[PDB]
């Protein structure tokens, strides 16, 4: 044969959870819609449109500086009339079995969502029911145990660093209302520990900080929080009042003769909620 | 008219000064500048849930509860600021209202771990609207008594009714 | 300061200002130290509360060494408080 | 590499926890024990865990982050009669020494301290880990 | 082609001195702006700005809005965007622009005290008669037109200080907006934008929170508390030559801008207004 | 140049500080500022000297 | 490099004090007018034009 005996190759690797997504029923051919941000090797592990369809979310870029870091950050895709479930932007392990509609979706999709949030019984009833389901023993079981273990890869990857970043000293985030004087942050912290460390990763990648303190200089990006996190999970909520008016212009004459080529200030909503700091640059 | 208008004033004036004894209340601390905490009515809550609480409203007369104030003497031409410092406190007044209307359940929650009652539903309301009427005061004590029998100002009552059509609104949307 | 001296030209102005600050500041320390008196304090401080801390403390001796400025049993206890200094009796 | 033979070296895994016990005050010439410590440690954030209360035998204690001091040659560290000085876990050349014998506890065992001439090792019952 | 550039009115009566008026194009767009970009950010610290609001079909409503220049640092003077009238002389280093900008300033903030001992030094110029006079009638009668056009009294619900939650009492941000002249009311329209509009009974918010601030003192890049926000900005050398020919690249940069929201604008019955 | 050749370092000081917190003081400004305030004090401490030789002469 | 090593070059030099006038607004390009008379190595540190201007 070709290549060396093992030699573990290089290549590039899809990275969205999603990507893994195909029918049991071998007979029934399915191809799941990835952008193809997938394709970077970045703390996004949710390729665009699976965050948009799943999470109502979008990723997002924030200049940060002489030397100009890149902050990771998602932005808001509710809209300002949406009410009760709808803002819910990310479940907890409480709810999102509700919030994401298990039966309306396929069974490899179930089983990654209870893989996420880490729901063992379900996974074992998924395995289990698989087992006795279709030509289990014929490819189907070797379908599920490659999406499984790609699942979990991806887990074990992730989980090990987030530990680490949880106890770490250097980096410290702490999710919740900069605005201690208010009651819809609450022990955001809290919330955030008891999602799971893939999770906490999204949430990190997602969120960014109202303040970010690095050694000495501390930056304010906001006044404000632009989200919250409770029970339900992350809230696309305003925590004082009036939700934030969110146009979403795209995907789901004498004005224009004086504004012609002239700087527009988006409409986006970006996430901007809790405290953040580091020590050194760590980039 | 604006005669009984100014008697409301004095009333409610009165009236305030009455209950915040007669029920030993007096929460004069508070304001308007958030959303209330039962952190701040503990023993209050305890004193409210000796009587029944289901006569009260759910909707706030925004309107009536602060046209009242409307009536000064405005043509001192001495503050205008004067004017517009009512003008903040009615739009923040009507904010302080929609932040109630909308987290209402949250409030219900809080007074649910504080005193949880049936009564709770009504606990709630009667917080947001005592809390008000303290800052009522407050405002009365600040501004002096120099109500005219009649005064007209369209930016003002302009002001009232969007900001308490909004309000209405809000409370009305409070279903069960 | 300049409210304060509204008044008075007080003759120590600008340490009357640091006191009442730090004397506001001690209200609500008192009230937090109230909260905790029940609870048991280890022997050495939680690790992230003392990064925060240390973090903040940073930023804080910053700013007020930016802005340069300019009867004594109780008053010395007070003052040794306000230093910080723990070992007052 | 050479040491100074007036630092006294102890190695026992027990240290991984500083020994305040085996702590004691240096004499100078005169015999006249110094009642001021000075602990050094390796990172800022070990001096949480040197308790100065657990310190009788003497009356000022300070600790300090050891850092290598470029200006001064490991093979003559300067000397500081005015206090005692004991090193936990020095990662760097000690530079300085105080009166007496400038004491060191370590669970580490580096070349610097490895010529050190006073070499006390404590042995333990093996227990291994997975 | 109306040349709307106030701040370019201006004419370097010395015979020595050559005013470029290096400012900007877009002082020809029949806007609500009186004073074109590169006036205004060096004037003013503000960059221009649109905000589009609902922009679905042909429903194009593009709010006007402008941004700060002032970083996280500055204070005091160096954060005052717009000046008022007691303190704009000492916030603009006037004594530093030229005579004929000291005018244009103490006509906007009505120092006719100030116009009047400008004209009376420009009285002993050399040319002084020949053609300084003529440079003033110039200047004075733009500036004024300019000021007679902005003011609305000449030949609607928008509060500006009505958004301040946790302050005392009192606004009268409002106040000063009346007492400041119709050209610096119009600019000020014209480049903050209210943190909320209400519509017929329909209230949009745009921020959770004004970023600019109005006192005595003026219009200032502050917060209403806390820290400030976050605010940052060929002659071939030796160092420009580059070694051998040989990370969020793939995504949208949100801008790290501070666009100027602050106050309610209350519209009533009428739809939405597209004329 | 005024205020340095009048010894009136107040003044001077004060349009010092003013140039520091006007314009874009540090891009080209200030070094603008120093050379004209290098160049007069140049002239100035070649002249003083001398004049001060000359005052004390016999 | 051309020139020795520093080595101060020697060539005139404006001598009247005005000569280093210049707009502080860099976007303002401003020309002081110089009599030619401040070239030349005299007792005079101030050229005729600003002589005249300023001190008649
Ligand atoms: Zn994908
Ligand atoms: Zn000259």
């Amino acid at each position: 044969l070709v290549p060396v005996g093992m030699a573990p190759r290089q290549m590039r690797v899809n990275r969205c959870i999603f990507a893994s997504i195909v029918s049991f029923d071998a007979c029934i051919t399915y191809k799941s819609p990835c952008s193809p941000d997938a394709y970077h090797d970045d703390g996004w592990f949710i390729c665009n449109n699976h965050l948009i369809k799943r999470f109502k979310m979008s990723k997002m870029v924030l200049p940060i500086f002489d030397n100009q870091f890149k902050m990771t950050i998602a932005r808001h895709l509710v809209g300002n009339k949406e009410r009760g479930i709808k803002r819910i932007l990310i479940p907890s392990a409480t709810n999102y079995q509700d919030v994401f509609n298990l039966n309306s979706m396929m069974q490899a999709e179930q089983l990654i969502f209870h893989l996420i949030y880490n729901n063992e019984n379900a996974v074992n009833t998924i395995c289990d029911n698989l087992k006795y389901t279709e030509g289990f023993t014929s490819n189907t079981q070797r379908v599920i145990h490659s999406v499984y273990a790609t699942t979990k890869s991806i887990l074990d990857t992730t989980n090990p660093n987030t530990f680490c970043s949880r106890v770490s000293r250097d980096e410290l985030r702490f999710f919740d209302v900069t605005n201690a004087r208010a009651l819809r942050g609450g022990a955001g912290d809290q919330l955030f520990n008891n999602y799971s460390g893939f999770l906490q990763n999204l949430i990190r990648r997602a969120v960014a900080p109202e303040y970010l303190q690095i050694d000495t200089e501390e930056l304010r990006f906001r006044n404000c929080a632009t989200c919250i996190i409770d029970e339900t999970g992350l809230v696309a909520s305003v925590p004082d009042g009036p939700e934030l008016y969110n146009p979403i212009r795209s995907s789901d004459r004498e004005l224009d003769r004086t504004l012609s080529g002239y700087e527009e200030y988006p409409t986006y909503v970006p996430l901007f909620l809790g405290y953040q700091i580091i020590n050194s640059e760590n980039n | 008219s604006k005669d009984i208008v100014n008697e409301k004033l004095q009333k409610i004036i009165v009236v305030t000064d009455g209950m915040k004894r007669l029920y030993e209340y007096c929460n004069c601390k508070n304001s308007l500048e958030t959303l209330p905490s039962a952190a701040n009515y503990g023993s209050l809550l305890k004193r409210l849930n000796l009587y029944n609480l289901d006569h009260i409203e759910m909707n706030v007369n925004f309107y009536e509860l602060l046209f009242p104030l409307t009536l000064y003497n405005d043509n001192d031409n001495s503050d205008k600021t004067l004017s517009h410092q009512l003008v903040n406190y009615i739009f923040l007044a009507s904010n302080y209202f929609q932040n109630c209307a909308k987290n209402f359940n949250y409030m219900r929650e809080t007074f649910n771990v504080f005193g949880p009652f049936k009564q709770i539903d009504f606990m709630v309301m009667f917080v947001i609207k005592f809390n008000f009427l303290c800052d009522m005061r407050n405002f009365a004590k600040l501004i002096d008594e120099l109500v005219p029998n009649k005064q007209p100002n369209m930016r003002i009552h302009s002001v009232l009714v969007m900001r308490d059509k909004i309000v209405k609104l809000a409370f009305s949307n409070l279903q069960f | 300061r300049e409210t304060f001296n509204v008044f008075g030209p007080f003759k120590q102005i600008d340490f009357m200002v640091m006191f009442v600050i730090k004397f506001n500041f001690l209200c609500d320390m008192r009230n937090f130290a109230k909260l905790i008196d029940e609870l048991v304090p280890n022997k050495q401080p939680n690790m992230r509360i003392h990064s925060v801390l240390v973090m903040r403390d940073k930023i804080v001796k910053l700013a007020f060494s930016n802005l340069q400025f300019q009867n004594t049993k109780h008053l010395q206890r007070l003052i040794m408080l306000m230093n910080a200094n723990y070992n007052v009796i | 590499m050479e040491c100074p033979f007036q630092i006294q070296v102890c190695i026992s895994d027990r240290f991984f926890a500083f020994p305040h016990n085996l702590v004691e005050p240096q004499s100078d010439v005169g015999n006249k024990l110094i009642e001021n410590l000075i602990v050094y440690v390796p990172t800022d954030d070990d001096r949480l865990y040197i308790d100065k209360k657990q310190f009788p035998k003497f009356n000022s204690v300070l600790v300090y982050r050891h850092e290598h001091d470029v200006n001064i040659d490991s093979r003559s560290p300067k000397k500081t009669a005015s206090a005692t000085i004991v090193y936990w876990n020095p990662l760097v050349p000690i530079t300085e020494i105080g009166a007496g014998e400038t004491r060191v506890f370590s669970v580490l065992l580096t070349n610097n301290l490895f010529y050190c001439n006073t070499m006390i090792v404590h042995h333990e019952n093996p227990k291994c880990p997975i």
